[PDB]
């Protein structure tokens, strides 16, 4: 029978790598963009 | 008529025989389904 | 300056290394304006524990993303759904890498979601990649649903 | 039994002030009848929303928690409906942001809306072309989720039928559309009639910017479902006067009616239940602690839900979880900015109430239209015939003018 | 001059709308009315920074597409040699010779 397998598998190591670097260039170019709303405290409160 | 065509290509293309007719009778005129305006096609057409 | 990162993750041991990362995140594209901050609490029993945690304690935080990973021990039972949830109301990108069941792909139920591990509905990308060259067409099909 | 209801700030402030709702006598034949709970919280925080419920639900066991918002956030439904299934308390949201509808959901949950699907929404509004007969358009749907359900559905729905629309590009627009993506892409459009559907700030934006140039004439009437406008009273400045957009009801159906026709149903559920084996049991205890086993039993009431009547309206859900027979209302803007009515649609039937459009300016302070002509004509042999309408298609052939 | 020479030879000509576009148009002067241009070929005539401005303005949403041929006078395009970043390929200006001659 076709047995089959991915690479990766349980090394989240390199994707939270891969990812980290992702996410800091695309929020180093965030950084250079319009107004970034301020995160709000959280659920209390304001649900805009 | 049409058997004479049918046994030469098929002796050309040695391959098998198996016939039939159409129940209703019919060149596949296709109408909606019962009662939906899905078509339905019927007929030799519709059966092939 | 504080750009906060989330990550909830497993046990202490697989979250350990993030401080590790941040730092190399924090130096490779260093500056003064993207001293990140690392705040993460795993994956707590039950859901709407938990549900009520990535509030009491990460956009308690203003968090701005959140990573998500796999429940160590058990099965993909009680896999993260209010993290698309809780984070589905600001419409914030979540990203995870290792949950994988196909459910999460359509972007009708969980708004924006983004993996880095493929749902199997690939195999059948795969399944076609190779039977194109293998001298034969016609597939007979059986799966559940 | 106990059932509790849940309301924020509506248009009617009154409720608790109001009160005696099914209380003194309404149904009064039901045994054991249920009490009421009233609650007014108005911010609708998630981790209120979860307080609420858990605070409900360790104190008097519900078993009913009827809900309507006053928001337009579309995301809170999702939340009721993965409550449901965490708490195994039936709960049947009626107006606001938690009254629209959208894909299926999980079986294990037991939460239903009121509103309706989009399918019988998009078969109205095609509906209305018959009536008027400007069977030619061109659809503009954005990047909303259904956007594919709803294209499919026309796009099988205008050829499936027999009565020959001309449907014309389809421009599946998307991405930020901010300056030139579309300005190529929305100029092939000449069509006299648009489908748009998209969300509110979307259909602003698009609006705001095809008002100029595309197509906003006398002869280029815009109708869109009732996702775009499903609260009113928020109408801002950009939608021009005449556009249609089917919707949900909101002068008719008072709340004070939509909650006797909430709690009515769960009395009948218990009624029905108590008849099949009389239980009357919890459904989860208590919300918090270490409890995570599944036992579930069954899903309880679940299917005691469908097929139920009502003093009169028939009330039956659907498994995805729409109705059956819903009470849709055509509407539309007017020279005041002020939804009034066209008409109505009963079960498979509108009738609506005005003759011939009546053609609002479709404009705001504009440039007149004179285009318009009121053609007087007889009748003459070889000349001019007239002819009955046709019991197929019924509009007329293909090749004659409607000659009312 | 156009106008009676388009109105008097036999040829089919077709003219359509003009559009006489005024003032320094900042931002949204011209722009209003710059949307209404839908067909395959267009005249502009004006100074050079104005030809500059109007035609950046217009390829960024307009029109500069493979069936878009543009033609303007010599008064933009007299001392050559001083092509912008702004210009468009497939531009037919008429001008007086420099090579030969």
């Amino acid at each position: 029978i076709l047995g089959l397998q991915l690479i990766n598998g349980k090394n989240e190591s390199a994707h939270i790598s891969d990812a980290v670097g992702v996410v800091a260039q695309a929020v180093h170019e965030l950084l250079e963009k319009e107004n970034i709303t301020d995160p709000p405290r959280g659920c209390v409160g304001n649900t805009n | 008529f049409c058997i004479d065509l049918l046994i030469k290509l098929a002796r050309t293309m040695n391959f098998t025989y198996e016939v039939h007719l159409v129940a209703d009778g019919k060149f596949g005129t296709q109408e909606r389904v019962n009662n939906s305006n899905k078509k339905e096609w019927n007929g030799m057409m519709g059966e092939l | 300056k504080i750009v906060n990162i989330g990550a909830v993750l497993s046990t202490r041991k697989h979250e350990q290394m993030f401080r590790e990362a941040v730092n190399q995140a924090n130096k490779r594209h260093g500056s003064w304006k993207i001293q990140l901050n690392a705040t993460s609490v795993t994956h707590k029993p039950n859901a709407i524990q938990m549900a009520l945690s990535v509030c009491e304690d990460l956009i308690s935080s203003q968090v701005y993303a959140i990573l998500v990973s796999h429940p160590p021990t058990p099965n993909d039972h009680f896999t993260p759904t209010p993290v698309s949830y809780t984070a589905g109301f600001y419409r914030i990108p979540v990203l995870g890498l290792t949950t994988r069941m196909s459910i999460y792909s359509d972007k009708s139920i969980h708004l924006s979601f983004l993996r880095t591990v493929p749902p199997y509905s690939h195999q059948s990308s795969v399944w076609f990649e190779m039977m194109r060259v293998y001298s034969w067409n016609h597939i007979i099909l059986l799966v559940s649903d | 039994l106990n059932i509790a209801v849940m309301l924020g700030h509506s248009h009617d402030v009154t409720e608790r002030e109001l009160r005696t709702l099914w209380g003194p006598e309404q149904a009064a034949g039901l045994p054991l009848d249920v009490n009421v709970v009233a609650l007014l919280m108005n911010r609708t925080d998630p981790k209120s929303l979860i307080t609420h419920v858990c605070d409900l639900m360790s104190g008097a066991r519900i078993h009913g928690l009827v809900f309507g918002d006053d928001t337009d956030q579309e995301a809170v439904a999702q939340m009721l409906d993965f409550i449901s299934s965490h708490t195994f308390v039936p709960i049947l949201g009626i107006h606001g942001g938690a009254s629209m509808i959208m894909a299926d959901k999980d079986p294990t949950s037991t939460f239903f809306q009121f509103g309706a699907s989009i399918q019988q929404q998009a078969t109205v509004m095609l509906k209305i072309m018959q009536d008027y007969d400007w069977h030619v358009f061109s659809l503009v749907t954005t990047i909303f989720p259904g956007y594919r359900e709803f294209i499919s559905f026309v796009k099988t729905t205008v050829d499936n039928s027999f009565v020959g629309w001309d449907m014309q590009n389809v421009i599946t627009l998307d991405t930020s559309f901010e300056d030139a993506k579309t300005q190529v892409q929305l100029k092939k459009i000449h069509s006299s009639v648009i489908l748009l559907y998209c969300s509110k700030d979307e259909a602003v934006l698009i609006l705001s910017e095809a008002r100029s140039l595309g197509l906003t004439g006398y002869d280029f009437f815009w109708i869109v479902p009732s996702l775009v406008s499903g609260n009113t009273e928020l109408i801002p400045k950009e939608f021009p006067s005449g556009l249609i957009s089917v919707s949900y009801d909101d002068w008719d159906y008072s709340l004070e009616a939509r909650v006797r026709d909430g709690i009515g149903i769960l009395t009948t559920a218990a009624s029905s239940m108590l008849e099949k084996f009389s239980y009357i049991p919890e459904a989860k205890a208590s919300c918090y602690g270490q409890m995570e086993r599944p036992e579930v039993p069954m899903h309880t009431l679940h299917p005691f839900m469908v097929n139920v009547t009502w003093d009169g309206k028939d009330l039956s859900f659907t498994e995805e979880g729409y109705q059956v027979h819903p009470r849709l209302v055509v509407i539309v803007l007017n020279k005041d900015r002020e939804w009034e009515k066209v008409g109505k649609w009963e079960n498979h039937t509108l009738s609506l109430r005005h003759a011939v459009w009546p053609r609002y300016k479709s404009f705001s302070d504009c440039e007149p239209d004179d285009n318009h002509l009121s053609i007087v004509t007889l009748e003459e042999a070889p000349f001019v015939i007239v002819e009955d309408i046709d019991p197929l298609t019924e509009t007329c052939v293909r090749n004659t003018v409607p000659c009312r």
